[PDB]
Parts: structure tokens; C-alpha cells; sequence
């Protein structure tokens, strides 16, 4: 009986990995470059500052 | 074929989308849509000419559909980049003018024109 | 990695944690009934 | 000593795992795993400012917060095909709500004197309905002490349960004839679709929790 | 319900309540000023 | 004997019929959300908070039907 | 006040960064006195 | 200024950066984290106001 | 026996009411809901009145809830 | 005898069922309330007095279906 | 046991009923989407996962009384 | 033996009750279509695929509904 | 005997079915007819839309009725 569980929980992780996964990794991956932008900008401003 | 017009200019005198700001809310037109009469609220509005899309920023009037396809936008003022700081000067003085102050309903304009700027 | 500061806020959580008692000491009476019938 | 008490176990060592190693030693720039505890914060952050926003709010963002994360876990374990009823042991989560419950009631009592009955008075509505408001008041006030835990544990527990009745039911396609274990899948894939939207409705009862237990903190630390 | 009704209600209970003690306190002096760090790194990094 | 027990499972199935009522409020709250997102777009985050509380409220008495149910099937 | 007065003051509002050229300057702000009327005799004459 | 100018380009934890780090070469990161634990807010504007801030609502 | 039988009976009949509550909360909140897209700025004064009718709707349900719980214990 | 003490019970059950319109009707009630006064913002001050004799009404029937329900029960 | 048995297989029939409600809930949370967009033509991004959220949510109501038929009817 | 026999039939006939909310469902997400459309002719590109997915999802509840009803008949 | 009052009976049940069928058709060209009579002119393009909206609505009512008829005749 519960076999028929565990093959619907390998279902799951299965489109979980297909349609998620991938999907969670672009998003993680936008907001990366977003944090990472405004620290290197941060870095350049201070440059700019020394020079003024 | 979309018009847009405002007393000293004319902007489009259909037009893919168009994105509204009524009474009725916010209304699409999109290729035909059924023909309308509806008062413009105060407004952020975007016109989209294929992908292409401009955006506008509009003190209200009127919207029309007409049953021949015209939308008939008339506004007394429309780039939204030109209404955009000076503008933020300015909400603090409308604040201010509510305190003291038809005086009173036209600082509530203000007001409204305050939360108008907010969206931008 | 872990790092530690203490937030003393733990006597602002002093009506949850008296709550807390209130009701172990209610349970105990409660489960050794329903362990029972 | 129990089962339980295993399960209870783990869900402690997962959580530490989301502050350990989820983290990247706390890198300023952000990994891929700590961007969501990241928003996870956020979106507490600016729900429990935004709840019990207030003098006091950050006073009670860690409570909030172990009251979603516990619960935001307990629905994923308890989800895994050969684990414990935590979430479906009931009387452990209406236990945990109904203290809460009474430790807003207290807080209320002992912050607010016994103006906290003005809480019972709703407003100042006529005279001749006064009092009628004033037990119709209480009554659903401590409804509440019971709505909550038996929000998050009704969720569970059906779901569970759900899942479970239909694959012996499905089993019992597969084991009579061929012809029905042509079509034998077609079930299955209703089953799958159930298990997608318990797990979602685990997160959303998760974050319901911790708004609930907010929105009665926000009545009870500001009056009415 | 076996689930619902074992007889061994406040040991379980016990070891529940417990958790929640020690979630408690684990969040608030450990993980969240870890978080915290970073927001204040942040602002750090917004000063220069 | 029998009866007893035929009637605590009658009584049971009789009582599940509440949960529709709460069925139905659910969609009508998220009904509500979708109208008023619509017809205002920047109405967005100020219904939010408002919609998962109302949604919240809705469910419960509902509960409470399932609750009765589960005293009886239970036991 | 009108509706087109209650849109008046709003467009007067919006001419609010400074790019604003003189026939905004214009249709921002106008002198006239409206000259009220009865039967002859004249309540005199107020700005507009 | 020629110096620090120098200091800045040569060595600068901006391709990895840890709060290990920040801690090290500024105690005034811990001194700030501190204080806003002892006041009780979890809020601090510096966080929203030029990194991000998304967030489910 | 058949007494044992009766209030089991009538407690499942008595549950039923519980779905005019569940319906009716829905009402309240959602003419909150579109109370507040409506004005944009009505919230303030307008969410006092709505956690009244939600706890007058819910008092009804509850009156339903009470009555099964004296016919089921007694 | 049992018959009689039966139709008691099961009678309250039965009885029960009329406090649902009551409780919609409420909701009714407050639903236009809401609705109108997001119109005027401050038709409200007229519309109040008007309002709770609203629902005083729509309440009271389920009042009375309730009385019945405790009548039936403990007479 | 026959009586304890039919009383089973009628019970569960009985839980089937509260199902309906769902199933207009679905439909209403659907309308509303399909109203919304219509009004908009560009509301979508938005609603959308409003939409799912809310069916999620009626649904499920309806599954907990179709867990409850079904406990009764096999079990 | 006749009890249960009687309570097959019986239960069946309940389970159907269920189906005519899934009725009342199905219409109202053809009626937003219709209603949608009308207000704005091009939607419908965008929007057909929404009415048939409302369909499925309202008249899915309704199959669950059914499945009930057909245990009942035939075991 | 019993089994034959219960087919007889089970059959009246399934006739309760088709009350929401009625409803649900009606819906569908309340539609039709407050959208035709908002255009005149969208007809054309919703005269499909209504038909398949009729049957849809319709066969969740004949499997109420088919299920009648096999408690009625057996």
C-alpha cells in the first residue's frame, strides 16, 4: 500500500527536479548578481571619493 | 487607430495596448475593444505600439472609445520623464498648504496629485 | 560561521512561558485520566 | 524517549543546518542557499513590522520566527514517505497554540490592567447592545484560542490521511485484474497532484500561523 | 486515533515543549544576529 | 451495541455537510482579491495582509465543522 | 469647483523636474478679473 | 591619498567577501550589530536602501 | 442506548449550521476587500466595522458550534 | 419514553439548521455597509444609525431559531 | 454487523454532499480571474499567482471532506 | 443481506447530490468567458486557455464527486 | 422487499441532482444574452462558446439523470 506512496514521492522529487530546481537556480542567481553589483559599486565610490 | 491629444500637443492623434486610469479603475484596450465612455482618473497611462511602449503621466480627462475604433484620449498634460525631485519639493509644500487650507479641496488635489507621484 | 549575541528579551516572553506551566501542570492531570479510560 | 522524540530531534539539527551551512560562512555577496533565508527574513521582517509594527515589534520577531520556522519544517519531514505524526499529533500543536493563547491573554491582562476587558468591548455601539457584544466578544476571543491550532493541525493531518486512503485504494486497482492495471496509472497521477498541493498548502498554513498569532498579538498589545 | 490517543500524551509532550525552548532561545541569541550581521554589513558597505 | 455504533457513524457523515459552506467562502474572499487587484493594481500590497487574514477567519469555522466529525470517528 | 476645475488644478500641480517651458509657464498661470454682472450694476471685478 | 588610493586597488575582499572579514578589518561591523541587537530592532534601513530587499510580499 | 444514539444524531444535524458562518465571514471580508480597491484609503475606519460584522457572523456559527456540544456531551 | 427523549435531541439538531440564514444575513447587512461607505467616505454618520438597526434584524431571526433549538432540548 | 456496515457505506455517501461547495469555489475563483483580466488586459503577471493560490486553498477544503468520505466508505 | 444491499443504493443516490454543485460550477466559468470576451474582443486569445483550465479544474472536484458515486453503485 | 423500496428509493435521490443543472444552464446564457446585448456584434464569436458552455453544464446533469435511471430500472 504505502509502496504506492513512496512512488508518488518519487513522482514528486521528480518534478520538483524538472520543472523547480532549475527555476530556483535562475532566481538565487538573479539576486547573486544584484547584491554583488551593488557591492562593486560601493567599491567604485569609494575610489571616486579619494579622488575628489 | 488610437488619438492622444492634449490642448497644446497631440501624441497619437488601433494602437496595441493602451493602459488607462478611469473611474472604472484601470482599463485595457488592446486591438478593439467595446465601445466606452469613461472620465481619466489622474494617471500614470502606457501606450504600446507593438512591443514598443511609452509611458505617460497624465493629469486626467476623458477616454472614449468610439464605436468606429477611435479611442479618443483628450488630457490636459501628458513623457513621464519630464515629471519627474522638484516635484518631491513640492509634496512637502502641499502638505503644508493642507494645514492652512475651495482652498481646502485644492490642496486636496494636491494630495492627490501626491499619491499620483508616489507611483513614480 | 555561528556567531552569538545575546538578546535579554527573555523576560518580555514571561506571560508565554507562565502560560507554558499553567498547562504542564494541567496536562500531567489530564493524561494520567486518559491513560486510563 | 518515543518515537516523537526521535523526530523532534531531527527537526532541531535541520534547522541548525539553515545557520550553519546554508551559510557560507556568512558571505556578505550571498549563496544561492542563503539568499532564501535571506527572504524568508525579509518577508518576516516586513510582516511582523507590519503586524505588530508598533513601539514593539522586534520585541517579538524571534517568537514569530521560531513559530514559522518550526512549523515551515514540520511540514516538509512530516511529508517524507515513512515519517512520525509531529504535525499529526494534534494535541502537541493545539497544546503549543492554546499557551500562546494564554500567554497573549496574560501579556494583555498583565500590560493592559483590566482595561484588557475594554478589548472585550468592541465599541462604543447603543446601550441596549452592550452587553450582548461584551459575551459574544469573549466567546469568540477564546475561539481563537482554539482556531489556531486546530487550523494547522486539521491541514496535516487530512493530508496525510488522504494521501494514504488512496493508495490503498490504488494498490487494490494494481492487484485486481489487467485490465484495470491498464489504467492503473490514471489514479495515480490524481495522487501525485494531491501530494503537489500538500506540500503547498503546508507553506501557505505556515505562514498563516505566524499572521494569526501576529494579528492576535496586534489586538492584545494595542487595544481593541 | 493510535496518533491521537497514545497514553503517553505528556512524555511526548514534554520532549515537545522542550524543542520549542530550545528553538527559542537558539534563534534569538545564535541565528538571527547572524542575518543581522549582514544587514548591518550592508549598511556598512552603503556608508563607503 | 449496534446501534450506538451505527449512529455515531451516521452522525459523523451528517456533520461533514458544514465544510461546504466554508468551501465556498474561500472563493469568494479570493474572488474578492483578484476584483480588487484589477480594478487598482497598486491596491496590491495593502489587500494582501487584509486577504490572507480574511482567508484565515473563513476557513476556521469550517474546521470546527471537521473537528465535531473527527469526535465522533475518532472517538 | 468643476470637474474640469478639479482637473485644472491638478494639471497646474503636474507642471511640477524644471524643464518647464514658457507656454506651460502660460497655461500654468493667467491674470483676469472676472467682471460679475447684475441686471448695469456690477459686483466689481475679482481675479479670476 | 596616494596611498590609500593604492591601498584600494591592490587588496580589497569584493570577489569573496565574508562578515568574517569585515569583522576583522572593523569591529565597528560587531559594535553596530550589537547595539541594534540591544535595541531590539531587526529593522535597519542600509539593507533595503541600495541592496535589495525582495521579498514574498 | 437509544438516548446514546439520539444525541450522537443530533449533534451530526447541529453541525451543519457551521456552513452558513463559513460562507458568511467570506462576505465580510470580502466587501473589506473591495471596500479598500474602491476608496484606496478607506481602510483605516472601515477595518474597525469589518472585525465587528466578522465577529457578529462568526458569534451565529458559534451559537451552532455550542449547541452541538451541549447535545453531544450534554 | 426513549422515543420522546430521542425526538428531543435529534429534534435541537434539526432545529439548529435555521441560525445559517441568520448568520449570512449579518454578513448581508455588513457587506453594504462596507460597500456604500467606500463610496462617500462619509455617508457613514447617517448610514450607522441605520446600519446596526440592520442588523439587529437580520440577527434576531436566528434568535428565535435558537430559542427554539434550547426549548426543544431542556423542554 | 450488517447494520454497523450499511451505517458505513450511508455515512459516507452523507460526506459526499460537502463537496459541491468546492466545486462552485473553484469556478468563482476562475470567474474572478477571467473578469480581472478582462478588465485589464494586462493584470495577468500580477493575478496570477493570486489565482493559484486561491484555488489551492478552496480545494483543499473540499479534500479534507472528501478524506472524510472516504474513511467512511473503505474504512 | 438487505441492509447493506439497501445501503449500496442508498448511498449512491446521496453521493449524486454532490454532482449538482459541479453543475452550477462549470457554468458560471463559461458565463465569466462570455462576459469577458464580450468586454474586450481580443482577449480571448489569452483568456480561452484560462476558461478551459477553469473547466478542468471545477469539473475535477465534480469527478471526485462522481468516483464516489460509482463506488457506491458497484462496490 | 427492502432491497426493491431502496432502488425505488435511491432513484428519487439521484432526481435531486439535477436541480443545480437547471441553475448552471441558465447561467450560461444569462451570459450570452447580457454580452450579445452589450456588443451587438461579439455573437458570432460567442454562439460557439455558448453552445459548449450548454452541453458542459448539461452532462454533469445527465449523469445525475443516468444514474436515476439505472437505481429506477435496475
Amino acid at each position: 500500500d504505502e509502496s504506492i506512496l513512496l512512488l508518488t514521492f518519487l513522482g514528486f522529487t521528480g518534478l520538483v527536479a524538472k520543472y523547480l530546481a532549475p527555476a530556483y537556480k535562475d532566481f538565487a542567481d538573479a539576486r547573486m548578481k544584484k547584491v554583488s553589483d551593488v557591492l562593486n559599486a560601493s567599491r567604485n565610490k569609494h575610489v571616486e571619493a579619494v579622488k575628489d | 487607430k488610437l488619438q492622444f491629444a492634449l490642448p497644446h500637443e497631440t501624441l497619437y492623434s488601433e494602437v496595441t495596448q493602451v493602459n488607462l486610469p478611469a473611474k472604472s479603475g484601470r482599463i485595457g484596450v488592446l486591438a478593439n475593444h467595446v465601445p466606452t465612455v469613461e472620465q481619466l482618473l489622474p494617471g500614470v497611462v502606457e501606450v504600446m505600439e507593438g512591443s514598443n511602449s511609452k509611458k505617460f503621466f497624465i493629469s486626467g480627462g476623458f477616454a472614449t472609445v468610439q464605436p468606429d475604433s477611435q479611442l479618443c484620449v483628450t488630457a490636459i498634460e501628458a513623457p513621464l520623464e519630464s515629471f519627474s525631485e522638484n516635484i518631491k519639493n513640492l509634496l512637502a509644500e502641499a502638505k503644508k498648504n493642507v494645514s492652512s487650507s475651495r482652498e481646502a479641496a485644492e490642496a486636496a488635489i494636491q494630495v492627490e496629485v501626491l499619491e499620483n507621484l508616489q507611483s513614480v | 560561521m555561528l556567531k552569538r549575541f545575546p538578546t535579554p528579551i527573555l523576560k518580555v516572553y514571561w506571560p508565554f512561558f507562565v502560560a507554558g506551566a499553567a498547562v504542564y501542570y494541567g496536562m500531567s492531570k489530564a493524561a494520567d485520566l486518559s491513560s486510563n479510560t | 524517549l518515543t518515537t516523537f522524540s526521535l523526530y523532534t530531534i531531527i527537526v532541531l539539527l535541520v534547522i541548525t543546518s539553515l545557520y550553519t551551512l546554508t551559510n557560507n560562512n556568512n558571505k556578505i555577496i550571498g549563496s544561492r542557499w542563503l539568499i532564501s533565508q535571506e527572504a524568508i527574513y525579509d518577508t518576516i521582517m516586513n510582516m511582523t513590522k507590519g503586524q505588530i509594527g508598533g513601539k514593539n515589534w522586534g520585541l517579538y520577531f524571534p517568537m514569530i520566527f521560531t513559530l514559522f520556522m518550526f512549523i515551515f519544517i514540520a511540514n516538509l519531514i512530516s511529508m517524507i514517505p515513512y515519517s512520525f505524526a509531529l504535525s499529526a499529533h494534534l494535541v502537541f500543536i493545539i497544546s503549543l497554540s492554546i499557551v500562546i493563547w494564554l500567554g497573549n491573554t496574560i501579556l494583555g491582562l498583565y500590560k493592559h490592567g483590566w482595561v484588557f476587558f475594554s478589548l472585550f468591548v468592541p465599541a462604543g455601539t447603543p446601550l441596549p447592545l452592550v452587553p450582548l457584544l461584551v459575551i459574544i466578544e469573549t466567546l469568540s476571543y477564546f475561539a481563537r484560542a482554539i482556531s489556531l491550532g486546530l487550523r494547522l493541525g486539521s491541514n496535516i493531518l487530512a493530508g496525510h490521511l488522504l494521501m494514504v486512503i488512496l493508495a490503498g485504494l490504488t494498490f487494490n486497482f494494481m492487484l485486481i485484474n489487467l485490465f484495470t492495471l491498464v489504467f492503473g496509472f490514471v489514479p495515480l497521477a490524481m495522487i501525485l497532484a494531491i501530494m503537489m498541493l500538500e506540500f503547498a498548502i503546508g507553506i501557505i498554513q505556515g505562514y498563516v500561523w505566524a499572521i494569526l498569532t501576529a494579528s492576535y498579538l496586534k489586538d492584545a498589545v494595542y487595544l481593541h | 486515533m493510535p496518533q491521537l490517543v497514545p497514553f503517553y500524551f505528556m512524555n511526548q509532550l514534554t520532549y515537545g515543549f522542550l524543542l520549542m525552548i530550545t528553538l527559542l532561545i537558539l534563534f534569538s541569541q545564535f541565528f538571527l544576529p547572524m542575518i543581522l550581521r549582514l544587514y548591518v554589513s550592508r549598511l556598512f558597505i552603503s556608508k563607503l | 451495541m449496534q446501534l450506538v455504533l451505527a449512529a455515531k457513524y451516521i452522525g459523523a457523515g451528517i456533520s461533514t455537510i458544514g465544510l461546504l459552506g466554508a468551501g465556498i467562502g474561500i472563493a469568494i474572499v479570493f474572488a474578492a482579491l483578484i476584483n480588487g487587484v484589477s480594478r487598482n493594481p497598486s491596491i496590491k500590497d495593502t489587500v494582501f495582509p487584509m486577504a490572507i487574514l480574511g482567508f484565515a477567519l473563513s476557513e476556521a469555522t469550517g474546521l470546527f465543522c471537521l473537528m465535531v466529525s473527527f469526535l465522533l470517528l475518532f472517538g | 469647483i468643476s470637474y474640469a476645475a478639479y482637473l485644472n488644478v491638478a494639471a497646474q500641480a503636474i507642471r511640477s523636474t524644471e524643464l518647464q517651458t514658457a507656454s506651460v509657464l502660460n497655461r500654468s498661470q493667467t491674470d483676469a478679473f472676472y467682471t460679475q454682472y447684475k441686471n448695469a450694476s456690477e459686483p466689481t471685478p475679482i481675479t479670476k | 591619498l596616494q596611498s590609500t588610493l593604492d591601498n584600494i586597488q591592490s587588496a580589497r575582499p569584493f570577489d569573496e567577501l565574508t562578515v568574517d572579514d569585515l569583522t576583522k578589518i572593523k569591529p565597528e561591523i560587531d559594535a553596530k550589530v550589537e547595539e541594534m541587537v540591544k535595541k531590539g530592532k531587526w529593522d535597519v534601513p542600509g539593507y533595503k536602501d541600495r541592496f535589495g530587499n525582495l521579498n514574498v510580499m
